[PDB]
C-alpha cells in the first residue's frame, strides 16, 4: 500500500 | 527453517533512513556462497501507485521469521515496543500512557514522537541465535 521511499522517515 | 519456500518472514534494510524497520514479507526462493534470500513484500510495492508488490533479494542475515502474536490488553510505562507505522514495524518505547488504551511512544534516528492505540502495538523482540530475546 506505498512504495518503498514513502515507507522511509523524515 | 523460516527461509523455506512460502514461508512468512520480517526483512530489515541497512540503507539509511531504514536501519530499525521490519517490513513483512514472504520468501519465494533461497540460494541453496551467497546465502541470499528472494522475497515478496507484503505492503511495500514496486514503484508508483502499485499493482506489484515488491521483490528483493536480501543477505540472509536480513530476514527473520515473524514474531509469535500475543494477546495484549495494555503496555505499561517504559516498555519497549514494536509500532506498525508506515507498513513498517518501528522499535520505541513508551513515555506516556494516555486515555483510552491510546499509549505515547518515543523514537530514535530521527527523533520523534507518535500516539498509537494498543492494537498497533506488540512487544519488541530481536532475534538472536534461533530464538527471540526481550531486552
Amino acid at each position: 500500500a506505498r512504495t518503498k521511499q514513502t515507507a522511509r522517515k523524515s | 527453517s523460516h527461509i523455506a519456500k512460502g514461508s512468512i518472514v520480517e526483512v530489515t534494510s541497512d540503507e539509511e533512513g531504514f536501519k530499525g524497520v521490519w517490513f513483512e514479507a514472504t520468501v519465494l526462493g533461497a540460494s541453496s556462497k551467497s546465502k541470499e534470500v528472494w522475497v515478496e513484500y507484503k505492503s511495500i510495492v514496486a514503484e508508483e501507485n502499485g499493482s506489484e508488490p515488491l521483490k528483493e533479494v536480501l543477505h540472509v542475515s536480513f530476514i527473520r521469521p515473524v514474531p509469535p502474536v500475543e494477546k495484549i490488553e495494555r503496555f505499561e510505562l517504559y516498555d519497549v515496543v514494536d509500532a506498525f507505522h508506515k507498513d513498517g514495524w518501528w522499535t520505541g518505547v513508551v513515555t506516556r500512557v494516555m486515555e483510552d488504551s491510546r499509549y505515547q511512544v518515543t523514537f530514535d534516528n530521527p527523533p520523534d514522537e507518535l500516539e498509537f492505540g494498543v492494537s498497533e502495538l506488540r512487544f519488541h523482540q530481536k532475534w538472536v541465535k534461533g530464538k527471540w530475546v526481550r531486552p
